[PDB]
């Protein structure tokens, strides 16, 4: 579950940090939509298993 | 990006103190972020790391 | 005085090793990911026993 903070999921970056010292409001969000998906995605599988 | 001796003097400061032990914000020659600072000795380094 | 001299060459590409680093950072051991079927086990492990 702490390997799935290092995985890109398709954007440029698995950090936060070099997402928002890279590029503008309107073009982080793309990038920043992408993780947030990739990490729901891995919270509902590991709570189904539980 | 982020990282060098290439910097942009646009934004200019002064060189502070490494504080350690205290919650700071640091922009290490490039390398950005938030943390905790601990002195310690460290024979692991080269001339080039 | 039997004497000689060596040069051994092969080529290079680009592809993905398993490196191993000890406590002075030096690498002690590494292994190709596609060069056999150990190896394909060593590197799906990330671990070389």
């Amino acid at each position: 579950l702490l390997q799935q903070l290092f995985n890109k999921f398709g954007a440029i970056s698995s950090s936060l940090q070099e997402i928002l010292s890279r590029l503008d409001p309107p073009e982080a969000q793309v990038q920043i939509d992408r993780l947030i998906n990739g990490r729901l995605t891995a919270l509902n599988a590991y709570v189904s298993q539980q | 990006i982020n990282s060098g001796t290439t910097c942009s003097n646009d934004l200019l400061y002064s060189n502070t103190e490494v504080s350690t032990g205290v919650c700071v914000n640091y922009d290490l020659y490039g390398i950005t972020g938030q943390g905790i600072f601990k002195e310690v000795s460290a024979a692991y380094y080269n001339n080039w790391q | 005085d039997n004497e000689t001299l060596e040069y051994w060459v092969t080529p290079l590409s680009r592809r993905q090793y398993l490196l191993n680093f000890d406590e002075h950072g030096v690498i002690t051991n590494a292994v190709d990911c596609s060069s056999s079927f150990l190896s394909e086990i060593q590197c799906k492990t990330q671990s070389f026993a």
